[PDB]
RNA sequence: GUUUUAUCCGGUAAAGCGAAUGAUUAGAGGUCUUGGGGCCGAAACGAUCUCAACCUAUUCUCAAACUUUAAAUGGGUAAGA
RNA sequence: CCUCCCGUGGAGCAGAAGGGCAAAAGCUCGCUUGAUCUUGAUUUUCAGUACGAAUACAGACCGUGAAAGCGGGGCCUCACGA
RNA sequence: GUCUACGGCCAUACCACCCUGAACGCGCCCGAUCUCGUCUGAUCUCGGAAGCUAAGCAGGGUCGGGCCUGGUUAGUACUUGGAUGGGAGACCGCCUGGGAAUACCGGGUGCUGUAGGCUU
């Protein structure tokens, strides 16, 4: 070429990379040091966050508090697990974001052993509700969303997951703005359009409407939901019933596995006696090459 | 034989027509474009003042508008029946996407009308694979990696297997 | 003739290392500080707020006071023929633990451990660290080998 | 219209380059650095003779470029204009200063001594070192005595000592002339121009290849 | 107005410029262009010769207000009731 | 003007220079008035006086953000008066 | 042996190109009724699950560039303290202690924390 190289020896000489997760594009850490550092006058009080990380096809909720080693997690949940009980399909929507952190805050509030108090509110509507600590009593547990590089508009699933848990009994400051319930142009809250989001009446309008448009585009778009044959009337009772079995039994079992043999999928590092045979053996073949012409 | 998923297809359109100043001329230029689209288009603010040119800087100069998918396959299928499905060589780029100019806006199409001008345009398809979004996604966002690129080479190719063009010595 | 300014003279002070600009690591902030503890005073310039005065980089004191995002600091400081204990509010950017008292108290830990230890066994055992004592007489072994001779080599100019 | 070079012949300021803050610098005296063939290969030119100096001290680029004429004069008349390469390793990049007073017959007349002494720039000169190289001649091997006999009489151009030394390096590259040629053989060293590349043993296998083809 | 043992602090001397920023010498190899042009090329400089600019790998010499690296001396703290 | 690719910042951050900064401290939007009411402590020049400027808090009342938080002028070093 | 989520240190981790990827996963991918944003459902937001590892990603490769760490450079350059040492000076040697940096030549190419999966 007869531009100057860019990335020349020099550039790469004074290259400085930026944090590992920061490359692959994981942490914004302007956030996470605002997120996660703890006033010095609190000491080892620890500061607990909500992750919430919506996936292509699952959704983790999980509760995190700071330390030098790295982030130190006392309770996660996720969307893969909801098939335990209640709803087995259309996980990462956002009434499965709703049961999961419903799920994550019954089961860190059963591992506290605050259980009988703070239930949360058990009867569900879309309406705001904060936890309140109870005197006499240990205080409600009390942790701040991370969203991550989430794009916090108006109905996003992460707020889904939020309400969830804080509905599971969790003080989570918030607001009801960024529910999908809030109309942007009167600035009110409606708390019942929240609550058929909650219990996934869109979804089910959504499949009622292909219905009666394009059957074959219904089945295309609904294809997994043919299956096991859940159907928009009874979704509704599918959540209610989910959310009853999360709030019967939050606790999680591991699933035991180790009678797997010790194979290597991956190729090992070549040696140094290898790299270096191999460039001899490359110069001898050239050679050759050149002798047999 | 071929991976499905390294198919060339149309990623945008991106018609844009440059009028020299602002005002009614560039009025009527937006006009033609959301009558050819179907879709409002935007202005674009001059960078500089140039006396040569006679345009003052933040001034609205020209109108574009991205176009994509199947609307985007109509369009360039009409902007290339005017140029009678004939491109020079040197009408692609070395990143695998191209582009001509089409001089009269009513002979593709759109009908003339006396409150509107003879307005000319450029064209510039942006050919992709899928996945080539992974560059413009927010969380994790990546490269596409050298085998997944597209050439100058496969854009011509693609062009003569799709619209059976000619690729003129130019 | 010199001017007054609080930043005079710090170019290189409060510069950044080569290839160490940019965001600061999150364990800076995640240090628990203590009253009565011991920090050294840097001050790096990515943080404008809560900079120590140049005079207090590389100077190391007690922590008296915390905040929530700085320390209060008493650190000697001599101005002509007296050393004055300064008191100064530090963001905690620009400290970090002092690595000499944390020697010294894994040191005095370990001396309380072996008292307890000798007087469970009996024998006594020795605390205070001596100096470097002069070194002991030794044999040095040939192995059959003749030492070898060096003589200087010759000058010649090289360029 | 100039001083003496005793005014300046001692290193007794910092550097003081032609930069931002030194405005206002009149050229140097000496502008050609290379006289010669220049354009001669590496194995043509083998010897190497070198000028060093044995005083810290600065050159002024006028004595450069005496030095210079008077060299290539004498190696121009004994080895011809096509048998010698010359390279003057000295830059003037230190800047002197003159504080001029009125030359007239008054001190009323606003000479103000010694206040705002501060000076304008001068000239330049070359900082040499002990042991520093001032002047380079490369030529065939049978020139030595030419080329000492060069050196010899450009030191006369110079207010300090200067010794001639004929180096053990091949021409003007830094690798010695009795390990040059089998490296030249073995392929270690390419040739282009009056220097040579020097080729390790690391690297793509492809400029190897290039290479033994 | 001291050393020792730990532990931080620094950007001077030196060094570097085939490492950034400025300064700067010479050849070498490539091929685009409003470089000159080039001798027989208008004719498709049928051609390809030279000099530019540019790029690449090298090369000579430098910095109080340049720097990756980086001393000696030096500054702080600790060596317990 | 429009499009793609490279691009460690070689731009910009009011101004002198130096430092600092990239899903920033830069650019563009949205909402705003923490450039507000208060008491002390401290740093800088220093005599450890003042002014100026600054840092960390505490008590109000607010702004913004989903929130953690951030904000009592300008990213820092000057821009002022018994 | 690996991956996911959140990380700590922040190139032994970066950059260029090539090869391989079982299972979960992560992704690409399909769509625009609802939530929400656009000139454009490209990005963002939302609802999914036909296909695919082509790309991201992971592991490996390159007498690779860089980076990290050694050897050399070199007890050299520089330097604390000393002398009624040398020299016209410029500067230099010695005594007493400390002691570098290029070029050049080697080796290496992420380690790891918490929580949860896959691997007969
Ligand atoms: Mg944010
Ligand atoms: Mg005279
Ligand atoms: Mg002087
Ligand atoms: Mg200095
Ligand atoms: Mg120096
Ligand atoms: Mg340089
Ligand atoms: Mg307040
Ligand atoms: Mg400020
Ligand atoms: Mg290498
Ligand atoms: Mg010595």
């Amino acid at each position: 070429g007869f531009v100057k190289v860019v990335k020349n020896k020099a550039y790469f000489k004074r290259y400085q990379v930026k944090f590992r997760r920061r490359r692959e594009g994981k942490t914004d850490y302007y956030a996470r040091k605002r997120l996660v550092i703890q006033d010095k006058n609190k000491y080892n009080t620890p500061k607990y966050r909500m992750i919430v990380r919506v996936t292509n096809r699952d959704i983790i909720c999980q509760i995190a508090y700071a330390r030098i080693e790295g982030d130190m997690i006392v309770c996660a949940a996720y969307a893969h697990e909801l098939p335990k009980y209640g709803v087995k399909v259309g996980l990462t929507n956002y009434a499965a974001a709703y049961c999961t952190g419903l799920l994550l805050a019954r089961r860190l509030l059963n591992r506290f052993g605050m259980d009988k108090i703070y239930e949360g509110q058990v009867e569900v509507t879309g309406d705001e509700y904060n936890v309140e600590s109870i005197d006499g009593q240990p205080g409600a547990f009390t942790c701040y969303l991370d969203a991550g590089l989430a794009r916090t508009t108006t109905g996003n699933k992460v707020f889904g997951a939020l309400k969830g848990a804080v509905d599971g009994g969790l003080s989570i400051p918030h607001s009801t703005k960024r529910f999908p319930g809030y109309d942007s142009e009167s600035k009110e809250f409606n708390a019942e359009v929240h609550r058929k989001h909650i219990m996934g009446q869109n979804v089910a309008d959504y499949m009622r409407y292909l219905m009666e448009e394009d059957e074959d585009a219904y089945k295309k778009q609904f294809s997994q939901y043919i299956k096991n044959s859940v159907t928009p009337d009874m979704m509704e009772e599918m959540y209610k019933k989910a959310h009853a079995a999360i709030r019967e039994n939050p606790v999680y079992e591991k699933k035991p596995k180790k009678e797997v043999k010790k194979k290597r999928w991956n190729r090992p590092k070549m040696s140094l006696a290898q790299k270096k045979d191999r460039v001899a053996q490359k110069k001898a073949s050239f050679l050759r090459a050149q002798e047999r012409a | 034989k071929e991976n499905p998923m390294r198919e060339l297809r149309i990623r945008k359109l991106c018609l844009n027509i440059c009028v020299g100043e602002s005002g009614d001329r560039l009025t009527r230029a937006a006009k033609v474009l959301e009558q050819l689209t179907g879709q409002t288009p935007v202005f674009s603010k001059a960078r500089y003042t140039v006396r040569s040119f006679g345009i003052r800087r933040n001034e609205k100069i020209a109108v574009h508008c991205t176009v994509r998918g199947a609307k985007a396959e109509e369009i360039l299928e009409k902007g290339l029946k005017v140029r009678e499905y004939e491109l020079r060589k040197n009408n692609f780029s070395d990143t695998g996407n191209f582009g001509f100019g089409i001089q009269e806006h009513i002979d593709l199409g759109i009908k003339y009308d006396p409150s509107i001008g003879i307005y000319g345009l450029d064209f510039y398809v942006v050919l992709g694979r899928p996945g080539f979004s992974i560059a413009d996604k927010k969380r994790r966002t990546g490269c596409i990696g050298a085998k997944h690129r597209i050439s100058k080479e496969e854009a011509m190719r693609w062009f003569q297997q799709k619209y059976d063009g000619i690729i003129l010595p130019g | 003739t010199n001017t007054k300014g609080k930043r005079r003279g710090t170019r290189y002070m409060f510069s950044r290392p080569f290839r160490k600009h940019g965001v600061v690591p999150l364990a800076t902030y995640m240090r628990i500080y203590k009253k009565g503890d011991i920090v050294d005073i840097k001050g790096m310039g990515t943080v404008q707020k809560g900079m120590p005065h140049k005079c207090y980089h590389g100077k190391t004191g007690r922590v008296y006071n915390v905040t929530q995002h700085a320390v209060g600091i008493v650190v000697n400081k001599q101005v002509k023929g007296k050393i004055l204990a300064k008191r100064i509010n530090v963001r905690i950017e620009h400290i970090k633990h002092s690595k000499s008292r944390d020697s010294f108290l894994k040191r005095v830990k370990e001396n309380d451990q072996k008292k307890k230890e000798a007087k469970e066994k009996g024998t006594w055992v020795q605390l205070k660290r001596q100096p470097a004592p002069p070194r002991e007489a030794h044999f040095v072994r040939t192995n059959g080998k003749e030492p070898e001779l060096l003589e200087p080599i010759p000058y010649e100019f090289m360029a | 219209g100039r001083r003496p070079a005793r005014c300046y012949r001692y290193c007794k300021n910092k550097p003081y380059p032609k930069s931002r803050f030194c405005r206002g610098v009149p050229d140097a005296k000496i502008r050609i650095f290379d006289l010669g063939r220049k354009k001669a290969k590496v194995d043509e030119f083998p010897l190497g003779g070198h000028m060093v100096s044995d005083e810290y001290e600065q050159l002024s680029s006028e004595a450069l470029e005496a030095a210079r004429i008077c060299a290539n004069k004498y190696m121009v008349k004994s080895c011809g204009r096509d048998g010698f390469h010359m390279r003057v390793r000295l830059h003037p990049f230190h800047v002197i200063r003159i504080n001029k007073m009125l030359s007239c017959a008054g001190a009323d007349r606003l000479q103000t001594g010694m206040r705002g002494a501060f000076g304008k720039p001068q000239g330049t000169v070359a900082r040499v070192h002990i042991g520093q190289v001032i002047m380079s001649i490369r030529t065939k091997l049978q020139n030595e005595e030419h080329v000492i006999e060069a050196l010899r009489r450009a030191k006369f151009k110079f207010p300090g000592r200067q010794k001639i030394h004929i180096s053990k390096k091949w021409g003007f590259t830094k690798f010695n002339a009795d390990e040059f040629e089998d490296m030249v053989a073995k392929k270690c060293l390419i040739p282009d121009g009056c220097g040579v590349k020097y080729v390790p043993s690391h690297g793509p296998l492809d400029k190897w290849r290039v290479l033994h083809s």
